[PDB]
């Protein structure tokens, strides 16, 4: 159900309008938490804009991660070039990533493991470094219960300093001109388990859950 | 004159130590004979240029799996256990860079451009080897245009003249080394005449295309 | 909201000291609906930018001849006597662009690239206040980003998403500056439905267009 | 007919199949002097490939000049960033430009003359720089009787070192690594004529005027 939270709670960061990109894992998940009257264009990285569920499969059309997808009605098609050129550009409003480390320094690391075989980074060094706005959503804690959320990361960066918004479980962490906020806790949550559970130095909002 | 070729003919092509793109994302995009072709010519210590390496039995996979190749530059191998293996081995040199920057080193290799800046991989293991630039107060890698010996490509459509669209996701990489390769070799799903693509459906002009392989 | 809006509205984009992109090729390509609101919004100390100032009755020309425009950077502008006039007079400021180095500036502006690599204008008056890179023994100008404030494109079909296509050579700027600029506006000859303009036709996606002026 | 002539032979020096840019002017002459089995594609800078005479004006097609000009079959079009990518990116077999100057070292000026308006460079830059051959189509003396072919350019340089190939209805010229070699004169004239009409220094080829294989 962690992952189903951090899903809805990064979908309803989403404005209606906005050009999305999903990567594969959690963050797919996104789109199945939508608000009503809140409506996205996703972006493929093996470019298209306009992705959606199969409808009747077709071998040339897939998703970044080679697997059969569909489109909705309007969807373009182009060239990787113009892919990351709108990538890149600025023109993805948002992206949505998983992640095995963040930090206080707003780094991210979610390409390769050490210890583990190394797969490529991908479109992700693009995506975090060009996306207007930059949700990282994650697990709070490793498997084996460790902190994933420190002072700096230990693995290999996928960019430094690219993180807008860390999207957990337990918490909701923003980035706002160089420090660290902690903006909002999940229910069943408290401010000690939180700091409890990250190493990254963070200052809290004064007005935490409050209206807005 | 005809840039009609049979794909036995297009096997005179192939040579050793040679450096080749190709086409597809995820084995999509992918000219399967030209591959096999490729394949079946024999050649080795080939330097292949793609967005990955596919799978197993699909894009330039089976060119890796059989031991045909010496260097890849691509931007992901994770769905090809074969390439780490032979990463991890030594058997085979393998260059990570980031797919925006690939394309972009690919785009600058066929537009005759020297080089560009780009903000990906300023402060990761991507900038290692790499010149910095301060521009704005802001940091970029320098990086460098991307050619190649030979270019297989996809296409839906194909005229006589070489004039090629695309199909949905199978576009990716090939409008852009279709530019940056010495030799081109394009596999069209449909072979029409020329006339029947009209001038603004165009992706890619013949121009740039030398060689049509026939049915 | 929605996309699309009357041309009255376009006015309100319109201000004192704004830099606009404004596509077409000797004013073929030129919005002329959105131009002739911009001339009569009475807007002055303007920069535009353009491939050139077509002639004095067509494209930029009318703008430049009415006084509203302070600065130009194009390519070419001998086939309008007053954007020389103005230049020499003083009227005006006139910055000359190669071609292919502008329409890169723009890309780059668009790609969110910090700077490219060209030979074009080595040895030249183009070299002058520009950062020279040796790399494979040959010489580069270091040509930097163009951004603006606002985009005035033309379209030849548009659906209600803002997916574009183009006609003929009325292409040229106008899929570019549709990425350069913070806001943009496209006019296009003819308004269809979402789905008519087939996925793998559409040149300049809706994503990169915020507002549509109706037929 | 000058003009004639120096198109007529710059025609015979394209290959069949060759992409060709044909500058404003005097090489747009070019496409009316194509030897027969020779067959080219013609690419227009304001972005597309397969330029022609014109069948049916149409307001959205018109030249690099601006002027209403015609399509073959086949003919592809693309943007300003794609036309110049493939203009600067070595696509261009072979562009033939018109010139005011060019001197011994290659260089060329072609957009600019000092105390006229300046109407900018256009293409004419990326064109010399980028195409694998650089044909000047040029008379060789300027209307008021002074030279253009000089040791120096006095004018503003479109580029420098990118001239291959300079025809004058008096003689052929060609740079060959670094050199300027008088290749081709013109009947009706002789070698002192075109040396007393040109300023710049070049050697003379030997087997001038002999047929080769």
């Amino acid at each position: 159900d962690a992952k189903q939270r951090i899903a809805r709670r990064v979908a309803q960061e989403l404005r209606d309008g906005d050009i999305v990109n999903l990567g594969i894992g959690l963050p797919t998940m996104v789109a199945n938490y939508l608000p009503e009257g809140i409506h996205i264009t996703l972006q493929s990285e093996n470019g298209f804009l306009g992705l959606g569920p199969v409808t009747t499969a077709h071998p040339d059309l897939v998703n970044a991660g080679g697997q059969p997808c569909g489109v909705l009605p309007g969807a373009a098609m182009f060239d990787s070039a113009m892919s990351f050129a709108l990538i890149r550009g600025g023109h993805i409003d948002a992206c949505v990533l998983g992640g095995l480390q963040v930090d206080e320094e707003a780094n991210l690391a979610n390409w390769v493991v050490p210890g583990k075989m190394v797969p490529g980074m991908g479109g992700a060094m693009d995506l975090v470094t060009g996306s207007r706005k930059v949700i990282i959503a994650m697990e709070h804690c490793a498997k084996d219960g460790s902190a994933k959320i420190l002072r700096r990361c230990t693995m290999p960066l996928t960019a430094q300093h690219a993180v807008h918004m860390l999207v957990t479980e337990l918490a909701v962490f923003r980035f706002i001109d160089g420090k660290m906020w902690l903006t909002e806790i999940a229910d069943g949550c408290d401010l000690a388990t939180v700091r409890a559970k990250t190493e990254a130095r963070f200052e809290v909002a004064a007005d935490l859950n409050t209206q807005r | 004159k005809t840039k009609l070729m049979t794909l036995q003919d297009a096997t005179g092509f192939f040579r050793d130590g040679m450096t080749i793109m190709v086409g597809g994302f995820m084995g999509i995009g992918t000219p399967s004979r030209l591959v096999e072709a490729l394949l079946e010519s024999g050649v080795r210590d080939l330097t292949l240029i793609a967005n990955d390496t596919a799978f197993v039995d699909t894009g330039i996979g089976p060119l890796i799996v059989n031991g045909r190749v010496r260097k890849v530059i691509a931007s992901h191998i994770g769905t090809n256990p074969e390439t780490g293996r032979r990463m991890i081995s030594g058997e085979m040199d393998v260059v990570l860079v980031p797919q925006g920057t690939l394309i972009e080193q690919i785009r600058c290799g066929g537009a005759g451009l020297g080089g560009f800046l780009t903000p990906t991989g300023v402060g990761t293991v991507v900038e290692e080897g790499k010149q910095t630039l301060t521009l704005d107060g802001k940091t970029w890698l320098l990086e460098r245009p991307l050619r190649a010996d030979l270019a297989l490509i996809r296409a839906h459509r194909c005229d006589t003249l070489g004039n090629l669209t695309y199909q949905l996701s199978a576009r990716n990489f090939n409008p852009l080394i279709a530019l940056a390769a010495d030799i081109t070799l394009v596999e069209p799903d449909e072979l029409v005449e020329t006339g029947e693509l009209q001038p603004d459906h165009i992706v890619t002009p013949g121009a740039v295309i030398d060689h049509i392989i026939v049915s």
